[PDB]
RNA sequence: AUCUAUAAUAGCCUCUC
RNA sequence: GACGAGGCUAUU
């Protein structure tokens, strides 16, 4: 019952249910008010006054001295480059020499900054170079089919690299 | 310790084998021909 | 609580769980609610604090 | 060797009230906190690459030195030796319920001093700080 | 205004004063005058480490041409400004400990193995004693530093460890920077005190600036719209 | 009076129909 | 094919 449009970025079909129209039953609704959060958050600040800007503070420090190492300490992690997972440090180091093969050298620097400058900048490039897996098949008899992975270089469009920037993969639990 | 630098790994490297080698002469740790033969390779890299 | 109940009366506690909890949570509230926490922040960090909710808002 | 020179006193049934409280579990000679005992440690086992002569380490330099007599010949893994020393230096404070005894010698048999209905007698081995007293 | 860096110091010295001002979070740009700086530094320090060479009785001996390269093995002074912060303290380290003295608080210019002492080079505009001193106010005897200023003044430290001739041809050389400099219309350039405040900067492209403007709650057309409801409005009621 | 301070990896537990 | 966060634990 929200607001549906088409995205101009990615051609995406997109709901947007806050601001909606308030629910007329006990089903689970997703029409959040703009005006009635925000009234609460002025509630939480006046009843803890400078904790949002300390808050704030506090994280921007913590930003500032963040490296891009800090990435590393995820599990398996979604890798665009090969569309699939991987380690989450194996997925940070694709995904920095494929900056690298595409003049983005801000992991250079060190700090998160400059990388997430570089991931912002990305998804202004009008094409993507980078290092994927590709399979070869071979055929051992028993048949059966045996898988040789190797690096190849490829390329994608602005499109596609977006979209796979904002994709989630989805397994079970 | 997370070693910290935004330079090359094969700069640091070299330069702390330069230094290894230098004190080690120094200190009598390394005698003429394999200081010569560590610098030389050392100016190749 | 206990203590700051008012005499006389009653207090009565609800054990909750929230239903569709993740369905329903919508991103672009999460961006409003980012910016209202880093109301007096520098420029440069609350875009960089706003970034986050945008892209989920685009998720795939 | 504390469990050892300990000596254990009644067991007494009733109920016993047990409060949470962030506690030591382990007691330390020097206790600093981790990152004066990483420059202590850096100092200790790898003074070539410490870096920045940090001022936080100048109360520490004499045991840094000693510390430095004890390694200058051993043939043990640095890596090992920097675990041992934060062992030794490094502080773990948990939250933990007690009742009555919070010093680290107690914590260590925490486990055996006193249940939600149960109170054991304990006097562990070694010595005592004043302050403690 | 970066030709004349460009042309005179060599690639290395630019290379290696970019470098440190990037450890320091300078831009070369917004901060022309301070990289020119760092080089002629930078420069100073090479020429005062290219004078001796250290030989088989561990004594200074002078250079000169028709000398082979195996004959330079060892120079008599290492060079620690030019270096990464972690390289040059490592460098610094290393020395002190293979040397017995304490490791100074603050990073070194060079060290001399001669006397085994760290010597911190100063570049001074005004009078050379002052700088002198107020260089003496960190450590003072710690770390003998030799000061030089564009109109030929020198403050050497108590225990002189160079030549008349290396002196004369590190003067000579300002002098000559200072002149081409003068002839070239730079010098107003670098005598200029503009730094303003300096942050951080995280700016939005295209298609994140387009992500986030449709990214909106309904009832806002773009973000900044959106940012200035939250920031203005009273939501009470 | 533990407030501070705190590298990395892995495990266990808790937190859509 | 096995994610995020919190706590605790072990190890280097
Ligand atoms: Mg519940």
């Amino acid at each position: 019952k929200g607001k549906q449009y088409i995205s101009d970025v990615t051609g995406c079909t997109m709901v947007d249910p806050t601001n909606g129209p308030l629910p007329e039953d006990n089903e689970p609704s997703a029409y959040a008010q703009l005006d009635c959060v925000l009234e609460a958050l002025d509630r939480m600040d006046e009843e803890h006054p400078g904790l949002f800007q300390a808050a704030s503070q506090n994280a921007m420090e913590t930003l500032m001295v963040t490296t891009v190492d800090k990435l590393t300490q995820g599990r398996q992690t979604f890798d665009w480059t090969v569309c699939r997972n991987q380690p989450a440090a194996t997925a940070l180091n694709t995904t920095i020499t494929s900056f690298r093969l595409n003049d983005l050298n801000g992991a250079d620097k060190g700090g998160l900054i400059p990388f997430c400058q570089d991931i912002i900048d990305s998804l202004d490039r009008p094409e993507m170079t980078f290092f994927s897996v590709k399979n070869i098949k071979k055929k051992l008899p028993a048949f059966l089919i045996k898988r040789i992975p190797m690096k190849v270089k490829d390329k994608i469009t602005k499109v596609e690299y977006i979209k796979r920037a904002l994709s989630l993969n989805t397994m079970t639990k | 310790r997370k070693p910290v630098g935004q330079h090359s790994m094969l700069e640091a490297m070299a330069h702390r084998l330069r230094m290894d080698a230098r004190l080690d002469y120094e200190s009598g740790r390394m005698s003429k021909d394999d200081f010569e033969k560590a610098m030389a390779h050392l100016g190749e890299i | 609580m206990l203590s700051n109940c008012p005499p006389g009366g009653i207090s009565m506690t609800v054990t909750g769980d929230n239903t569709k909890w993740n369905e329903c949570l919508n991103p672009r509230i999460f961006l409003a609610m980012t910016e209202r926490i880093t109301r007096d922040s520098p420029i440069w960090f609350r875009d960089f604090c706003s970034i986050a909710p945008v892209l989920f808002s685009n998720k795939i | 060797m504390r469990l050892d020179n300990a000596t254990w006193g009644r067991i007494t049934f009733g109920p016993v009230e047990r409060v949470r409280k962030r506690v030591l579990l382990n007691p330390l000679t020097k206790e600093m906190p981790p990152d004066e005992a990483s420059n202590v440690i850096m100092e200790i086992l790898f003074p070539k690459e410490a870096g920045i002569p940090r001022e936080s380490t100048w109360i520490h330099r004499e045991l840094i030195k000693e510390k430095r007599e004890k390694l200058k010949g051993t043939m043990i893994t640095p890596i090992v030796l920097a675990y041992m020393l934060e062992r030794e230096l490094v502080a773990r404070r948990r939250f933990l319920p007690v009742a009555g005894a919070t010093s680290a010698e107690f914590i260590e048999m925490l486990h055996c001093l006193q249940g939600e209905n149960w109170r054991q007698i304990y006097h562990p081995g070694g010595n005592k700080l004043t302050e403690s007293r | 205004m970066d030709t004349f860096i460009t042309r005179n110091f060599q690639t290395t010295i630019i290379q290696k004063a970019k470098n440190t001002m990037a450890e320091f979070s300078e831009d070369p740009e917004l901060q022309p005058a301070m990289l020119f700086n760092i080089c002629v530094h930078l420069e100073v320090c090479y020429v005062i480490s290219d004078m001796n060479f250290l030989d088989e009785e561990g004594k200074a001996y002078t250079a000169l041409e028709g000398q082979g390269k195996e004959q330079n093995l060892r120079p008599q002074y290492e060079v620690i400004e030019g270096m990464p912060r972690t390289i040059a303290w490592m460098v610094q380290r290393s020395l002190a400990q293979e040397h017995g003295i304490e490791t100074p608080k603050y990073l070194a210019d060079l060290f001399d193995y001669k006397t085994k002492r760290f010597i911190e080079v100063g570049i001074t505009k005004g009078l050379a004693d002052d700088y002198f001193w107020k260089k003496k106010e960190k450590l003072g005897n710690s770390m003998e530093l030799m000061i030089f200023s564009y109109n030929q003044d020198y403050s050497l430290s108590n225990e002189s460890s160079l030549d008349e001739e290396g002196k004369g041809r590190v003067l000579s050389r300002l002098t000559e920077l200072q002149a081409e400099l003068s002839l070239k219309n730079l010098w107003q350039v670098l005598i200029g005190e503009e730094d303003v405040e300096k942050g951080i900067d995280f700016k939005l492209g295209q298609t994140i600036s387009r992500l986030r403007d449709i990214s909106v709650p309904a009832g806002f057309s773009n973000f900044e719209g959106m940012r200035s409801y939250i920031d203005n409005i009273d939501p009470k009621g």
